[PDB]
RNA sequence: GGACCUGGCGGUGCUUCAUAUCCCUCUAGAGGAGCCUGUUCUGUAAUCGAUAAACCCCGAUCAACCUCACCACCUCUUGCUCAGCCU
RNA sequence: AUGAGGUGGCAAGAAAUGGGCUACAUUUUCUACCCCAGAAAAUUUAGC
């Protein structure tokens, strides 16, 4: 690494600035203070103290992006916000009185409740012991979870039965189907669930 | 047929005669006729080991099958009885050395000395098509480096799909000629 | 023989924790296709051989009647330089 | 003669395994541009 062990990461929230010094505590207080003593790192391209900023799909349009060509992968991701967005007006426009107040156009919100519902919370630990491999239940981290949601979401996407369907109306169609429950991503998630609950019996080989 | 990485083409020409020597005849005859391109090839031989094939294509892996509108099994043993009467043909005939690189399909490469022509023309009668093998000879260079134009002087356009799945850099610099209309009147 | 001192235990097991190498975690390949190829086996009297040393004539590419190695026949010699030898 | 030459001959096949060279596309390809356009169509090896 070219930084020294000395500089310290950057704090990019414009909000935790101006919070008055009436409210700060006493530890809050101290760190600041010591915050002035550190050397800090320049900050990355990539986030910004924008306020349309979402750490979510900067990491979701990261994980997409293949040799670096990362305008493209922001493109694809703008494409499928607009492609659900477009969508969804499309549905509100030709719905009852009634159905329009239960119809979601905010993109955002589709996309961070679709992740949120594939996201499984148990996994399992590839372990050989007796000579034989033991696939072990083991609670999934709150990282490993977000994580795992996003690659099942994009390998489903990038399955080649998709044939000459481009990539923001395949991840449009996939990210709907998961907001309201459905889909193959879903499945993966229980399939995996079920999977665990047929091998409770080997977490005490943990 | 089109296979998959997991297709098996000698195997599965392999059961296509065990079944013809189930029903019984006389040496039944399948084998890969064409390889045109990767995991592309035409097979050839009797009727009932190419139903055999379409029938059991997903117990041996093949993404399609397409019988070709053709009057027999071309590239053959079958078309022996058709090589003696060419040859005759072809022995009155003085074969020159070609002025350019003519590429076989016997062997796919270069006829070197033009008494050897009079042979290959025969053995491409009975033998299978190396179209790869001459694409891999004509086009195959490092990476980087300049490709040659290539024109198809003929009807249709199916080289230029060949080629294209065998080398995308080669087709890119590809051209039909046009023989069903002309821009302007000569 | 009584009492005591130092121990060593090339010590043996457990308990607690440091518990890093190495697994699991992440990314991309490799299983397909066509070529050339290293090795191994068998073959011939012989070597299947090696191209800062052939051929090429888009790119490459095989023997080339090449050439050094090898088999079978032979020949030159006091010769190149009190020579010569990729032992 | 372990030196120098002449003549001819020497062409090889099988698998089992290891490696190397090519194309392998929809997040693609061609043109204009250098990014607001138009058309086409499981094992296992490394790394951080
Ligand atoms: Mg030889």
């Amino acid at each position: 690494s070219r930084y020294s062990p000395e500089f310290k990461d950057p704090l990019i929230d414009k909000e935790y600035y101006r919070k008055p010094v009436e409210e700060l505590t006493e530890e809050e207080k101290y760190v600041r203070e010591l915050k002035k003593t550190q050397l800090i790192k320049a900050a990355p391209a990539g986030k910004t103290s924008s306020v349309f900023e979402d750490p979510v799909i900067s990491k979701f349009t990261n994980m997409m992006m293949i040799g670096g060509n990362k305008v493209l992968a922001r493109s694809l991701m703008i494409q499928t916000l607009e492609a659900v967005k477009r969508k969804q007006f499309e549905k509100y426009h030709a719905a009852s009185a009634e159905e329009q107040a239960t119809i979601e156009r905010n993109p955002y919100t589709i996309f961070h409740q679709a992740l949120k519902n594939c996201e499984p919370m148990i996994g399992l630990v590839p372990i050989l012991k007796g000579g034989r491999f033991y696939q072990v239940p083991v609670p999934l981290p709150d990282r490993r979870r977000r994580f795992l949601a996003m690659k099942w979401m994009i390998t489903e996407c990038r399955d080649k039965k998709h044939q000459r369907t481009l990539m923001p109306e395949k991840l449009s169609h996939k990210l709907l189907e998961a907001f309201h429950n459905q889909g193959p991503v879903i499945k993966r998630k229980h399939d995996l669930h079920k999977m665990a609950e047929a091998n409770r019996a080997l977490a005490h080989y943990r | 047929v089109l296979g998959q990485p997991q297709s098996k083409f000698n195997f599965a020409c392999l059961e296509a005669r065990e079944h013809c020597k189930s029903l019984g005849i006389e040496n039944p005859v399948c084998e890969v006729s064409n390889y045109l391109f990767p995991d592309c090839r035409v097979i050839s031989g009797h009727q009932e080991a190419l139903r055999f094939l379409q029938k059991n294509s997903s117990k041996f892996h093949f993404r399609r099958t397409r019988m070709l509108p053709v009057s027999g099994a071309f590239h053959t043993r079958l078309m022996e009885p058709a090589v003696e009467p060419l040859t005759q043909a072809l022995k009155a005939v003085d074969i020159k050395k070609p002025l350019v690189s003519v590429y076989s399909n016997v062997h796919a490469h270069r006829y070197r000395h033009p008494g050897h022509i009079h042979k290959l023309l025969a053995q491409q009668l009975v033998s299978p098509v190396k179209w790869e093998q001459t694409m891999h000879a004509i086009y195959e260079r490092k990476k980087g480096r300049g490709f040659p134009q290539t024109f198809e002087v003929g009807p249709g356009r199916q080289l230029g799909a060949i080629l294209k799945s065998c080398n995308m850099q080669a087709w890119k610099s590809y051209s039909a000629v046009d023989v069903l209309q002309t821009l302007e009147h000569v």
